[PDB]
């Protein structure tokens, strides 16, 4: 029985896509994780997605910003899902 | 025991996995564990239409999983 | 531990629950983990418009079990 | 005893109400220590929107984390 | 080891998970960060009405709701520095 | 254990903690515990001091539950240790 | 030290703000090691001041407590 954790440790050293709580995603190289899904990612890019609304029409314009960092610890409680890019 | 036997006879079946946040993930159940962590292959993501189609395995936290269901 | 539910064993009680739910019903049984068996169960929900007007938001459920894990407060009714 | 009541509801219809305005009606197949429940041919209702969200077929594992109320025999 | 031992009976700034700062004195703690504090007051309203700033002396904060405790450089009892009110009010830990 | 032992190796390194409240704190790692609560010495609010709610605070205790991110430099970490330890650890938690 | 203060705080007036922003005003009769309480002679109030109900005993799950304001004593 390979557990999901055993199959996600097959993706160690590789670039992963992580979707987080608060309309944010990370992409980076997976150096480590535990059973809580705390993660150490190297060479990461965070993307923050927000909804701007036109005041008159109520039409939504999607906008984004990006942050990049060499090495980053991620608390597992913010993680919704992991996949590749 | 009824859940561990459920776990054994849903490996390999297509399933729907719904999270607490209301996101629905559909695909083939590659693995599960006792804490309800999930990996699914060929996963679609639904909320307000199609939001993601996934091309490799996706791993889902069991603490955030609301239900897992066979798809028929 | 602290509250012996045997004093409440047969009367209508008021129970608030973690998701915002309020339930009222006759206590018929319980365990140390505070799982409860209630009879004549009424479930009330809370919306922004339903505060003192708590009666329109009413569902009847009859015999129920309330899960002791999400129990937030218990008092007489 | 509450867990004895849930045992008595195996093979009966049951309605499972979560903390949110959401509920799940189906046949109770069994449960574990934590009250994770296996349900068969399940209807998923959101109460607030006044509509079912899906008709499930086969078995579901519904996590006991968000389960507030268990009603044997189902709705009315 | 990371204990709240050094912060005992010294002035402290507490951020609750709601997004609320507190000035207080830490009288006691446990291993779940349940905070027993005295002489508590806010920080966002001291510049408007300094009498209303003083909420209380003596309260139990539950450790589940504590985000942050900061150690401040108190000269002697009856003194602290700074005040603020035109800042983008701080958010909650929920997102 | 893994991340507890990982943060024990980074004591005395300069790190940036970004919280769930969007507050970002520069500081020197002094200690960590089993729940990954952090105590940071000689702190400064990074990004801007737009969160002036501290200022007079030089050392903070951070509840591990309110951490979103801990930014680190690449020089501080052996990536071979981290991958080897991770393969051994996920194997340990479930067996 | 905190739960020890609550054990000795048996018989004091107390104001309890919960997670749900509701206020309880009563006199502590018992606590446990998990911080659950029972209290005597009780006022239930919303954060906005709406008094909804009054009770003689009430049990509060410790997980739902935001904070407890004790007397200045």
């Amino acid at each position: 029985v390979e557990e999901p954790l055993d199959l996600i440790r097959l993706s160690l050293d590789e670039r992963i896509y992580v979707k987080m709580r608060n309309d944010r995603e990370l992409r980076g190289r997976l150096h480590a994780y535990d059973q809580h899904l705390n993660m150490i990612l190297g060479d990461v890019e965070e993307t923050v997605t927000t909804i701007e609304i036109d005041e008159e029409t109520y039409e939504e314009i999607y906008k984004s910003t990006k942050r990049n960092i060499p090495m980053l610890f991620v608390r597992g409680d913010g993680v919704v899902l992991v996949a590749p890019p | 025991q009824t859940p561990s036997d459920f776990l054994k006879q849903i490996i390999g079946r297509p399933v729907v996995v719904k999270l607490n946040s209301g996101v629905d993930y559909r695909g083939v159940l590659a693995c599960l564990d006792g804490y309800m962590n999930i990996a699914l292959e060929q996963t679609e993501e639904y909320v307000n239409g199609q939001l993601k189609n996934k091309y490799g395995d996706a791993f889902i936290r069991g603490n955030n999983v609301l239900y897992i269901s066979t798809q028929k | 531990s602290i509250l012996d539910l045997s004093k409440y064993i047969d009367k209508t009680i008021r129970v608030k629950f973690q998701g915002g739910r309020e339930a009222s019903g006759i206590l018929k049984g319980f365990d140390p983990l505070l799982n409860l068996v209630l009879d004549g169960t009424i479930e009330y929900m809370r919306d922004p418009d339903d505060q003192y007007k708590l009666t329109e938001d009413t569902r009847q459920l009859g015999l129920v079990v309330c899960r002791g894990t999400s129990v937030v407060l218990i008092c007489p009714q | 005893l509450p867990l004895e009541l849930v045992d008595k509801c195996i093979g009966s219809r049951i309605h499972i109400v979560m903390k949110s305005d959401k509920e799940i009606v189906g046949t109770l197949l069994g449960f574990d220590d934590f009250v994770n429940m296996v349900l068969e041919d399940v209807t998923e209702f959101e109460i607030t929107p006044e509509g079912r969200r899906i008709t499930k077929l086969d078995q579901i594992l519904l996590n006991g984390n968000n389960i507030t109320m268990l009603v044997p025999g189902g709705e009315g | 080891t990371s204990a709240l031992e050094n912060y005992i009976n010294r002035t402290v700034a507490v951020i609750t998970s709601d997004g609320r700062m507190i000035v207080g004195t830490l009288k006691g703690f446990d291993q779940t960060i349940n905070l027993i504090l005295d002489e508590s007051h806010e920080r966002v309203f001291s510049s408007s009405q300094g009498v209303e700033q003083v909420v209380l002396g003596l309260y139990i904060v539950r450790g589940d709701n504590v985000a942050v405790i900061g150690e401040i450089d108190e000269e002697t009892d009856s003194a602290l520095d700074l005040g603020n009110i035109r800042a983008e009010p701080l958010n909650s830990v929920a997102h | 254990m893994l991340f507890y032992s990982f943060f024990k190796s980074l004591v005395g390194k300069d790190v940036v903690v970004e919280l769930k409240n969007d507050l970002s704190i520069c500081g020197t790692l002094h200690s960590v515990d089993q729940y990954l609560n952090i105590k940071l010495t000689d702190i400064s609010v990074t990004d801007p001091e737009k969160y002036p709610h501290m200022l007079s605070v030089k050392n903070c205790f951070i509840r591990g539950s309110v951490v979103r991110y801990v930014q680190l430099p690449a020089d501080e970490v052996d990536t071979q240790l981290l991958q080897d330890a991770a393969r051994k650890e996920a194997l340990q938690q479930k067996q | 030290l905190p739960l020890s203060l609550l054990k000795t705080a048996q018989n004091h007036p107390m104001l309890v703000e919960l997670k749900n922003g509701e206020t309880y005003n009563g006199h502590l009769v018992s606590c446990d090691n998990w911080m659950n309480i029972n209290l005597r002679e009780v006022i239930c109030t919303s954060r906005d001041g709406d008094k909804f109900w009054r009770m003689p005993e009430c049990y509060i799950r410790g997980s739902t407590i935001k904070y407890l304001r004790i007397p200045d004593e």
